[PDB]
């Protein structure tokens, strides 16, 4: 368990994936050459993780880069970090996808998927030992929810056994591209059900607000919602990519954060909220929980946390992190499930991210986010029984059936998570 | 002359076999590079020591011991460490792949791929004995490894080595020490595994561990290198009898005879003291009298447990330093009109005494201040059920709603196994409560 | 805030503790089986203490003493008279009592009865001739109240908090019978009010200590403090400190507190004898109020501090 | 109270102090069970491929 494939489909996909390794790369030293300009050796020490390194002493990222059109593509290549990725990595056509899961799933995507496949088992061959892969996208569109499901799917027939980890980002009203956007979602969550084994849901309503009331951004642009999305993909992997105590991994994080299959959706949150005054520890872990504070438009009030995992850097007291965590589930233990000892899981890293004196990242699998599939199922069925927009989709050969399948499954997922909530 | 092997199996295995001999290096005076000037049979011998160090024609002492591990973070450590020069490559093994926390994993998948070379590691090393006594394995309950891979590893030495000994040194798992949700499952499982083909096994639980290094250490966050230099304390004590010269448990035989009366109840608890900070200057040097008293405080035995409810089976009592009979005695008589000690019975109200004039050996700059004279309490006590109690009830609410089950199905493991183990866990308590009434 | 759960819906006394303990605004009560409490309302049988004091950060208090049953089960109680050399059996204020099955004590019970028989002598059993458990002698001399010419028997309350100070409640009440004494039916042997139901000379057959110490003065020209309640101050202290070192958790990882309620019974010489000792005891309803609020004050709230007593501390 | 087997050398001594009279499966077999869970993982791998193979 060493080495991270990365992989990025699509517009969205590809843009936060985009600042995700500009601000990593900062805080392991590397410059936009993939040179090792540091100070200290903790930002050396596990870098094989992500970086594969070159002769000459560069690092280059294990990364790929997918598209079905090129204008995302070319804007990374120019962008502050392009000149660092392997040239070899870029994979692209000419099509696009039109906003149409069909298109990147069935028509448009099967073209270009086992050229992306070449590329994957390329720098697969090259590990010493393969964590597995973790994939970037939206599921509002058709490029990373159409195509970035099929190439899942297509990964996992060739490496069964490496796990298979997922940003994803949930479409929402507030900040719409089209109409059909319920409906390629819906289609999208389906094939997450079957084939990740972890997946953070990054909802554009969440973003959308926080810039909007705590921020206090009028008319927020999507470089502000990544702003956001990239200092979340930070916290997640501070653990996988510096020396600690912890030396987590992709697979034991699905074993101690997934207690059931199905239920694999995880909820991230951060603070602070992005001046020079440092926050006290009791600062952190009072923001880290709040609702404000979630990265998924689900109030953690309505529902029950399965498991909980937290991150803080910095230099701090950890006998101070230990009173205030104990002290958040001692006084909201309503909000926890009984039947899971111990389930909330901290750990200390001494580097902090760029700018901050400290920080702190959370991750949640709490059955609140059912009131996310509910928002994304009643739009869905709206639309549905009036058979609205579904020409679309019926031209490029699917069939209405496999559509009320995909919803059936939907519904079932949000009666699995009410389950579990009582 | 008769050798002892051990086998060190996942970290806290590994980790923790490094402080212990470290510690017997020093306490036999043989430098990090196996050069022993007190040893004047070069090559060779028959002394107390040579069960635990064979010689070679140069003058190195080496160690007959054998660290495996799933992954090479951890031995990489012994490698490389101010004692690699004892150690011979062959008795390092490492994987490349652990076993993620996950029982299964280890016992079935990666155990069945690995557990033919480990025994021709071992099977190397009693070929250079003359008089092979058994074997002690040091290993978690909580992690993959030290719970999946050591219970296959002891079904096939029963098999290889049906007359030896064996003995277990285990971690019992704590929150406040904690690596996995699921440490529960695999404490069970082993433990169901193992039963049978382990003829006495030390428990050590890391909360007992945690707070002891708080309380009398005066350390705010212990690490691993604190719990380890106490625990090696602990187990320095319990076979300095095989390395030194003496006449009370001179071979691996005589912990079953002294200590384990039913086979199933083969966990005797520890109690250790006195522990004194070394960051104290001076410390009034306590008595013998008031380091045997404190075997009998809960807050100094290693499995925190009320010994007061339950009864007595069998108590060893291994002294260290400035010790003489007379003051054993007088204490004794002291304790048995203080205290509560009862014992079952269809067994003798005794205790077996040795003492070792060499007084404890602390590591240079570490954390326990050198002392005068030490004691350690072996006592098979009913007591220690609670801990079977604690843990069988966490086990009892995740597998309620088959939490995390399919993790280990997905491994080739049966649910079946799951309620096999743990019914086995409830035949054990039950035999707890028949002995205790 | 502070954290508490409930495993005894059967208790009114601490059915007013976690009511009490409502209205502070600084406590909240969970499910019975949230492993993170800082105070536990157990239940009475097979409490699991082994799972107490292992939960990282809280400090965890209870309303029971694990071993304490050995003096308040009649058979364990008599055991521990008897072999205890603190009391040695030599004891002054305990009748003589024997265990029997049906090792065993019967052979030992008959040879003092016959010593006794000759003369006379009366015996009771629960769990004159011996030929129709434990078996000790009944007081055939009691005190009784006039006028009705009835017996009765004193209960009193007593609080031991996790320092194992003994506090004894200031209030007391008698269970006094309505029928006289008739030392020849048992309505008028056995003092239980549920027995008894009556009521005509007082409230509920129970009379308070501020009555009965003014009957003691106008009928025996004594008080009660110097006639009955140093010798019951005694037993309580003597009982509790010869335990002390087989229940105390002064150096345990969870800490005990538990309510007691002593049964005494008055011979006509004023002497005090203890007849049981109750685990879990009941109030009288013109004090259920007094002495909930007195126990989370010195039990509760002295582990858990917030933003005259009415205790005696029997010092020792 | 009675000493019993005292037991002296250069490096110590040890003896008992009484206060009170009292009152395997084979190689086979485990290979068994190894290559039974074998085919159990080898089961569901197949039936995986079969779904994905739809
Ligand atoms: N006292 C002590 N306990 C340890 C040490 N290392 C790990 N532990 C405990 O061991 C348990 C985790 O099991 P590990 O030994 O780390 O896991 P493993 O055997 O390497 O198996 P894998 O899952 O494959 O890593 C936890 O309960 C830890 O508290 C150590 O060095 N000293
Ligand atoms: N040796 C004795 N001499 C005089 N009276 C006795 C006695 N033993 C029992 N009694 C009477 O019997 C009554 C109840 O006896 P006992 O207390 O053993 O039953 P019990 O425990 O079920 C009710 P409680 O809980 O109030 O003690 C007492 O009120 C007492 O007056
Ligand atoms: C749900 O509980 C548990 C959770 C986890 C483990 C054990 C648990 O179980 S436990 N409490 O140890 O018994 C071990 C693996 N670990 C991985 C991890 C990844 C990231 Br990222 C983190 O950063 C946010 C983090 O937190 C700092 C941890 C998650
Ligand atoms: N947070 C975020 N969301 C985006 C971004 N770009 C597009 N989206 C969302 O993604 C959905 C459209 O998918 P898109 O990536 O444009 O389609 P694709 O190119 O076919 O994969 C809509 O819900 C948009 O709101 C971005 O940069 N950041
Ligand atoms: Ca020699
Ligand atoms: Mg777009
Ligand atoms: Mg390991
Ligand atoms: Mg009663």
């Amino acid at each position: 368990m060493r080495e991270i494939v990365h992989i990025q489909a699509g517009q969205c996909g590809n843009q936060i994936g985009a600042k995700f390794w500009e601000v990593i790369s900062d805080e392991h030293g590397i410059d936009p050459t993939g040179s090792y300009h540091g100070d200290s050796d903790l930002q050396l020490e596990r870098i094989n993780v992500y970086y594969n390194e070159a002769t000459g002493n560069k690092y280059v990222p294990r990364a790929i880069l997918v598209d079905l059109e090129p204008g995302t593509m070319d804007s990374v290549r120019s962008g502050p970090f392009g000149q660092i990725f392997r040239p070899d990595n870029f994979v692209f056509g000419q099509s696009g996808a039109g906003n149409n899961w069909a298109k990147g799933h069935y028509t448009e995507g099967a073209e270009l998927v086992d050229s992306v496949l070449d590329v994957v088992r390329k720098e697969s061959e090259s590990c010493d030992c393969l964590q597995g892969f973790q994939l970037t996208h939206s599921l509002g569109g058709g490029t990373g929810s159409g195509m970035g499901t099929l190439l899942i799917s297509k990964i996992r027939e060739e490496y069964p056994d490496r796990i298979m980890n997922t940003f994803s980002v949930m479409p929402s009203p507030k900040v719409s591209d089209t109409v059909v956007e319920p409906y390629n979602a819906t289609l999208s969550v389906h094939q997450l059900v079957e084939n990740t084994d972890e997946t953070y849901c990054i909802d554009n309503e969440a973003l959308y607000d926080i810039c909007f009331r705590t921020l206090k951004l009028t008319t927020p642009t999507y470089g502000d919602l990544n702003h956001l999305v990239s200092a979340t993909m930070s916290g997640v992997t501070t653990c996988l990519r510096f020396p600690g105590q912890l030396n987590a991994d992709l697979r034991k994080l699905a074993v101690n954060m997934v207690p059931f299959p199905r239920l694999h959706f995880f909820m991230p949150g951060f603070a602070p909220l992005t001046q020079y005054r440092a926050l006290t520890v009791p600062e952190l872990t009072q923001q880290m929980f709040d609702s404000k504070n979630m990265m998924a438009a689900c109030d953690p009030r309505h529902g029950r946390y399965l498991t909980v995992a937290a991150i803080f850097r910095g230099r701090m007291s950890m006998k101070e992190v230990d009173e205030q965590m104990l002290n958040v589930q001692n006084k909201n233990s309503s909000y926890f499930v009984e039947w899971i000892p111990n389930n909330v899981k901290t750990a200390v890293c001494d580097i902090p991210p760029r700018g901050l004196k400290m920080s702190a990242t959370f991750i949640g699998n709490s059955t609140a986010i059912q009131e996310l599939f509910k928002r994304i199922s009643e739009q869905f069925t709206a639309m549905f029984r009036r058979k609205a927009f579904l020409h679309w989709y019926t031209g490029e050969g699917m069939d209405e059936m496999e559509f009320t399948e995909a919803e059936s499954n939907m519904n079932d997922l949000v009666s699995e998570y009410q389950q579990y909530q009582d | 002359m008769r050798e002892c092997i051990s086998i060190h199996v996942g970290q806290a295995g590994v980790q923790i076999g490094n402080a212990c001999w470290e510690l017997y290096c020093l306490e036999h005076g043989i430098q990090p590079d196996g050069q022993m000037p007190s040893d004047k049979t070069i090559g060779g011998g028959d002394d107390s020591f040579n069960t635990f160090f064979s010689e070679t024609g140069a003058g190195k002492h080496v160690p007959r011991a054998v660290f495996v591990d799933l992954e090479p973070t951890v031995i990489d450590e012994v490698r490389t460490g101010t004692y690699r020069q004892l150690f011979h490559p062959e008795q390092l093994i490492t994987g490349k792949e652990d076993a993620a926390n996950n029982y299964a994993r280890g016992h079935y998948t990666i155990g069945k791929e690995i557990i033919d070379l480990v025994l021709d590691r071992i099977r190397k090393l009693a070929d250079q004995c003359t008089g092979l006594q058994g074997f002690l394995v040091f290993h978690s309950f909580g992690g993959g490894t030290g719970s999946g891979f050591t219970s296959l590893l002891m079904e096939r030495l029963s098999v290889d080595y049906g007359k030896k000994s064996k003995l277990e040194f285990s971690i019992y798992p704590a929150p406040q020490v904690s690596t996995a949700v699921v440490e529960p499952y695999n404490s069970i499982l082993t433990t169901h595994t193992t039963l049978e083909h382990s003829d006495c096994a030390f428990m050590v639980d890391n909360e007992a561990i945690y707070d002891i290094c708080r309380r009398n250490l005066d350390i705010e966050r212990p690490t691993y290198t604190n719990l380890n230099r106490l625990i090696s304390q602990i187990v320095s004590s319990i076979t300095a009898s095989l390395r030194f010269d003496g006449a009370l448990n001179v071979d691996l035989t005589e912990f079953q005879t002294n200590l384990v009366p039913y086979p199933r109840i083969h966990f005797p608890l520890a109690t250790y003291a006195p522990v004194i900070s070394a960051e104290k200057a001076y410390h009034e040097q306590l008595s013998v009298a008031e380091i045997t008293n404190a075997c009998f405080e809960p807050a100094n035995q290693m499995v925190k447990c009320d010994p007061r409810h339950g009864k007595y089976m069998a108590c060893c009592l291994l002294y260290r330093g400035d010790v003489v009979p007379k003051d054993v005695n007088a204490a004794i008589a002291t304790i048995k009109t203080k205290r509560s000690i009862q014992f079952v019975d269809w067994c003798p109200t005794g205790f077996k005494v040795g003492i070792n004039y060499q007084p404890p050996t602390v590591v240079p700059g570490g954390d326990l201040a050198k002392v005068q004279r030490a004691v350690c309490m072996l006592s098979n006590t009913t007591a220690i059920a609670e801990a079977w109690a604690r843990l069988d009830h966490k086990f009892d609410l995740m597998y309620a709603k088959r939490a995390f089950v399919h993790w280990y199905v997905g491994e080739g493991m049966e649910e079946g196994e799951f309620s096999e183990a743990r019914e086995d866990m409830a035949a054990l308590e039950k035999d707890y409560e028949e002995v205790g009434v | 805030m502070y954290t508490f759960v409930v495993r005894d819906e059967n208790s009114s006394v601490y059915a007013e503790v976690s009511r009490l303990l409502l209205a502070t605004g600084q406590w909240k009560r969970l499910r019975k089986d949230n492993p993170r409490f800082n105070l536990m309302l157990g239940e009475r049988n097979r409490l699991p203490f082994g799972r107490l004091g292992h939960e990282p950060g809280l400090v965890q208090l209870v309303n029971y003493y694990r071993g304490a049953d050995k003096l308040c089960r009649k058979a364990s109680l008599v055991k521990l008279i008897k072999t205890s050399p603190e009391l040695s059996e030599s004891c002054t204020w305990f009748p003589e009592s024997y265990v029997i099955y049906p090792t065993d004590e019967r052979e030992v019970f008959l040879a003092a009865y016959n010593r006794r028989r000759e003369g006379g002598n009366v015996w009771i059993a629960k769990s004159s001739e011996a030929s129709e458990h434990v078996i000790q002698k009944y007081l055939e001399k009691p005190l009784l109240l006039e006028p009705g010419h009835r017996k009765f028997d004193i209960r009193s309350w007593v609080l031991v908090d996790h320092l194992y100070n003994i506090y004894l409640y200031r209030e007391g009440v008698l269970r006094t019978s309505s029928e006289p004494y008739n030392s020849a039916d048992k309505t008028c042997h056995l003092t239980n009010h549920c027995i008894q139901k009556y009521g005509r000379y007082e409230e509920g057959n129970e009379m308070f200590f501020e009555e009965f110490n003014q009957y003691l003065m106008d009928a025996l020209n004594t008080t009660l403090e110097n006639s009955i309640l140093l010798q019951i101050k005694h037993i309580i202290r003597s009982c509790l400190m010869c335990i002390e070192p087989a229940i105390s958790t002064k150096h345990l990882h969870y800490q005990s507190f538990q309510l007691f309620g002593f049964d005494f019974m008055v011979d006509e010489e004023l002497k005090v004898w203890l007849i049981e000792v109750n685990g879990a005891p009941a109030c009288a309803q013109k004090l259920y109020a007094e002495l909930c609020q007195g126990i989370v004050d010195v039990a509760i709230s002295s582990v858990f501090p917030l933003a005259t007593s009415i205790f005696i501390k029997l010092h020792h | 109270m009675e000493v019993i087997e005292l037991n002296k050398c250069t490096s110590g001594q040890s003896f008992e102090v009484i206060l009170k009279p009292p009152s395997d499966p084979s190689l086979e077999e485990i290979q068994k069970k190894l290559e039974a869970a074998e085919e159990r993982r080898k089961y569901q791998e197949a039936e995986l491929l079969k779904h994905l193979a739809e």
